[PDB]
């Protein structure tokens, strides 16, 4: 809004927003530059990067654990509260589901992420 | 049940290997949803397919034995099956149509003063008999009878006929075909390949008949068609009475109605008058026609094999141009019976396809165009004129009909800025819009669609005010280009 | 009601709670006479769509 | 009902999904109240609108539809829509007015020498034919014709006419426009770009009409607008008697009573002489006009994509000056006819608007200023010069005007110092102006106002001693500065 | 089945129409109703517009109701079905033979 | 149940219900999808995955530690207290266990996992 | 427009490849907006360009 800023994030797979823990993250996909020195300080240095969204759900929710150690070809959206939204297709699940006392960690990964709205 | 045995039992206990020999080379019957095409044809006599009935041929013989040998549909059906082994085929039996079944004869005089050979093609097909020294014109006439008896893939049967106070040697072989209609003639030459001659002193000359002949009636056959999605349709006969039935009923599929897309594909033989008239005539965009003049096979092969070479190719790709496809075993007309660059051109500006011949002796593909020309006000329009366009946008609705009826089963719907929260199985404008944005990022992943932005930019999606169950949605794609033309030019220094 | 909304059955509950009216019967005295109206969800039965081709 | 459908019937009921395919590009009707714009604008024959009645334009094709192809107001709302997507559109059409549809004639003569390409402009639009060797001026004058018919956007009319005793080459082509009007008439140019001219051997001339035609009235039209807000207008009639109706309409809404503000934009096409005494003959604060000179198309096409991008750029931001903003698809006069640095600036100071020319081919806004030039007394004035005072003022009028009825809603008025304690809904002179100081504050964010301390100082709020419901407020904002000279010394050492 | 279907007028009744079809009626009733009972236990709102009926034959090609048939049969209070785009046999809306009001109005009611 | 979350888990081998600590894990058995880059970003590639269980047992229970230390081809059962219920089969005791304190840890193994009831 | 074609029509439909020999050695018509020159020089009898026009 006026002077509002990002408090929340939420999370949208297939169209059901998930049930998201506090401290959510998203790394958007692009370039990353590194540092190149040699005898001088010449410039920088490109690598491609893929976009990242990490997030937590309760245990025991209406979306089951099979369901979620099962995504290969899902849409993932990325909204923040304030109204900044990110669509990451074709996404899948990435790294070890984990149930650590009712917590399960998701790491759902793409290859490219564009910001819509 | 897919593979068709004979003579192995289906209660068969004995533990071992059967293995049989069957000359036949059939097709297996592999489901193809996506490319069911059907043709249209007539059956001669002696079939054994009722007429109005759509059945799968998978198989030459089997479509020789149920609509006849040497039926329209039977040499179709084998040319769309020695080009195309994936497709499913469909072929729906046409009745007799009105006319005489005489469609000429062949006039042969003279003694032959030297050894050689007489080759004679009738429609298409090669026929040579050999000649001897002193023969006279009606032994090689017998000569030629027996032959065409031996051929049985002919569309004609000929019977000899010697009378008048001329000469002994002239007799005239008389020829008609196997079936009634527009396409029953038949084209005769004497010398189509180099090194063929006719031998001296023998006069050979052919007289085509003069009554004309009308198509059957297709009503009954395309009202028994079925409701399955026919995406290539094969149309030998190339006359208005039909294909205004035909136009009627592609239409009628084209539309968001029906939405079972489908496309027919002809070719026309005639002068080059008659066939730009034939353009310039029709202005459908559902139909494209090849034409060709001075063609030694009949007009039903070509469109057969050029259908199966445009529907292999388009399901491979919807967006790939057809730019040097070659149709495998279609005889090119003779040098002087081709088109120039400019006849070329004024066809393609005209609505008609146009073809081309290799370095060899083969016959491409050159460019596939439909009849769409006019505005509807009568302006030029660029629109609906490649078949790209059509097999693309037919694609984009399929895929869209396919991605929404499986992300979304079965939703409930609630205006925007309502607030629903987790758990509901709620569909918001914005859901529709953001799933719109992630099918056309693979589809211009796929290499059908260029242009993001603008296609976001130009998105709209909003419930309807009167119906609270319908939403409306209002998208405009940028269809990719194709390389079509390479002008260049060079500036040498000498 | 608010059972039935989180359940996914009914839509607008504000109207719901603006046309309720509970009141006894002045006949027989044992009998509490409720009039309500619930706003039954829609369901997604049919997708319009038009596609604008630029080519 | 914001989108409408063809062919999909309103009341379906089986469960799918409907898919269209449509070549018109279609904008979203989604209302924009604060970008509500009007259009005035001729209708040829032809017309399906009803004269002096608005309508809602969202296509391109609608327009053409209903006030038929080729004419003003058609090519108008198509090039206010191929810029601007986001505002809402209403045209207005007009009448007839009085003049003749001739426009002039094209004489063609001589015979070409070599093979080429004749390339006309006319109204805009290049028109191509080529030039073989040998070819004679008729020819070249039939396939102008030709290709004049063939295009259904040109305003103008072409038949061919061969007379008189000179040679067979000479022909020449009458033009008339498709509507009467001072802006009938068009320009016609047969080189524009580089490396192209005209073939060796034809000479080509173009003869204007003499006589001289009348814009029609707008009083019916202008009586009919209705009673919304028209934040921008655009008028094409450059006459006197028009701009004072349009003055006093608009004056009469810029008024403290009506409060419906509105904005006038033109587009002055002539000499630089011309466009200067028109300049200093108008002194309202409520028009601005941008003078051109040579223009290959005409003046309302410039007004039309000048007030869109200005409507747009003004409705995201009222304060950010317009100096750097492209105008899409519209070609700058030639190299020889654009204005020089003093013309700009004598034009600036003279109360007429400037353009600029892109490093490329493209076509920017300098500055735009309103007409407003002299003080009541007839000094100089500074103020009402700037479009962004303007839009300033409004967009703080409207604020205010939000803020009190939204605040406020029905309130009781108690004078200063009077007990009246917790719970009462009265208000009281500090109430409003500490309402005001908020408000200010919020503009002053909003990056609108500069200093907050000459505002307090300045603020005086009061009860009126008569009304006794009224109050009366005194405030001066201090608008802020816009960046616009940068003025440089270099001193190299050397 | 059309006329059948404007003679009935009651909302607590719903019937399938199907022509030309290779099995005896009551077996697609027994599976129909079957697997709207299911769903609709399951879930008492989610429309039945893609359920599959297994092991039901469809009719010929050539027996199939086309679009528009199949739309007037739905404004007649007949429920029509669909075929996959395989051989199975699928649902499409299921409606009640309610079709007028008490005076005689239309209403879009039960 | 309507709103019930995952408070505590329940363990139960070869019928006998553990006594579990606070913060018990459980990772299922499935793909995990790595992250392929070169000069771009081009896709995930998989890597099979083994079922885990893990939890605390207090020392000096009913189970004694011999017959911990022993398990090669037992049934675990991890059930959470919604509802949510998996089967390992055939599973094994797995790492190092140690009495610490009276803490026993286990790192109950199975090379399948699939969510019955 | 950039190159001028002679004899090579521009409303081909043709797919192929159209090949031209031309003597004279034209200069590419790139846009060099950092580079543009003029030059004053005098024009003889039998010219074809209207004088005092770059």
């Amino acid at each position: 809004a006026g002077n509002q800023r990002q408090g929340v994030a939420f999370i949208r797979v297939n169209g059901m927003e998930l049930e998201s823990m506090e401290g959510a993250s998203f790394t958007p996909s692009g370039i990353t530059r590194e540092e190149v020195t040699g005898s001088r300080v010449y410039g920088w240095k490109g690598k491609p990067r893929a976009a990242k969204v990490e997030c937590k759900i309760p245990g025991g929710g209406p979306i089951g654990l099979d369901e979620i150690i099962d995504w290969e070809n899902i849409t993932v959206e990325f909204q923040a509260d304030t109204g900044e939204t990110w669509m990451l297709a074709n996404a899948w699940q990435a790294d070890e589901p984990k149930n650590d006392g009712g917590e399960i960690s998701l790491v759902l990964m793409a290859k490219q992420s564009k910001r819509i709205a | 049940s897919d593979i068709s045995f004979n003579a192995i039992p289906s209660d068969v206990r004995v533990p071992l290997t059967y293995i049989e020999f069957d000359n036949s080379n059939a097709v297996s019957g592999t489901p193809a949803p996506r490319q069911r095409v059907l043709m249209f044809g007539q059956s001669g006599s002696k079939a054994s397919a009722a007429p109005n009935v759509p059945v799968r041929i998978r198989s030459g013989s089997q479509a020789s034995a149920a609509f006849g040998q040497g039926s329209m549909l039977a040499l179709m059906a084998d040319a769309f099956l020695n080009a195309n082994r994936v497709a499913e085929l469909w072929c729906i039996p046409q009745g007799n149509g009105t006319g005489n079944a005489a469609v000429g004869e062949i006039s042969l005089s003279g003694t032959a003063g030297e050894n050689g050979s007489l080759v004679t093609y009738i429609a298409g097909q090669r026929l040579a008999v050999s000649v001897a020294a002193g023969a006279t014109g009606a032994a090689l006439a017998d000569l030629l009878v027996a032959r065409i008896k031996g051929q049985p893939d002919l569309p004609v049967t000929a019977e000899v006929r010697a009378d008048s106070g001329d000469d002994d040697t002239h007799a005239d072989v008389v020829l008609s075909a196997k079936f009634t209609g527009a396409l029953s003639a038949v084209d005769v030459r004497w010398n189509y390949y180099a090194g063929e001659t006719t031998p001296y002193g023998i006069i050979t000359a052919f007289k085509a008949a003069s009554g004309k002949n009308g198509n059957p009636d297709i009503s009954a056959s395309i009202a028994g068609m079925g409701d399955l999605q026919y995406k290539y349709i094969v149309m030998p006969y190339t006359d208005e009475p039909n294909l205004n039935l035909l136009r009627t009923e592609l239409q009628e599929r084209w539309g968001p109605v029906n939405q079972a897309d489908g496309f027919a594909v002809t070719v026309l033989s005639g002068t080059y008058g008659d066939i730009s008239t034939f353009g310039v005539s029709r202005n459908d965009h559902l139909i494209s026609c090849m034409g060709i003049a001075g063609a030694p096979e009949p007009s039903y092969l070509y469109a057969a094999t050029l259908c199966a070479v445009a529907s292999q190719a388009l399901s491979i790709d919807p967006a790939r141009p057809l730019q040097t496809l070659t149709l495998p075993g279609r005889m090119p007309p003779a040098v002087g019976d081709r088109f120039t660059w400019s006849e070329r051109n004024a066809l393609l500006f005209d609505g008609i396809s146009t073809f081309n011949v290799n370095d060899g002796g083969e016959m491409q593909i050159e460019r596939m165009i439909t009849m769409y020309r006019t505005n509807k006000y009568g302006d030029s329009d660029p629109s609906y004129l490649n078949v790209n366009t059509i097999a693309t946008l037919s694609y984009l609705r399929y895929s869209l009909r396919t991605r929404i009826t499986q992300k979304f089963p079965n939703y409930k719907l609630a205006s925007d800025g309502t607030r629903f929260a987790t758990g509901q199985a709620v569909v918001t404008p914005s859901v529709i819009k953001t799933e719109l944005l992630a099918l056309f990022e693979e589809w211009e992943n796929a290499g059908l669609v260029e242009d993001f932005d603008t296609f976001k930019e130009e998105l709209y999606v909003a419930r309807n005010k009167d119906d609270k169950d319908r939403l409306d949605v209002l998208c405009g794609p940028n269809l990719i280009n194709q390389f079509r033309i390479f002008a260049a030019q060079v500036q040498f220094i000498l």
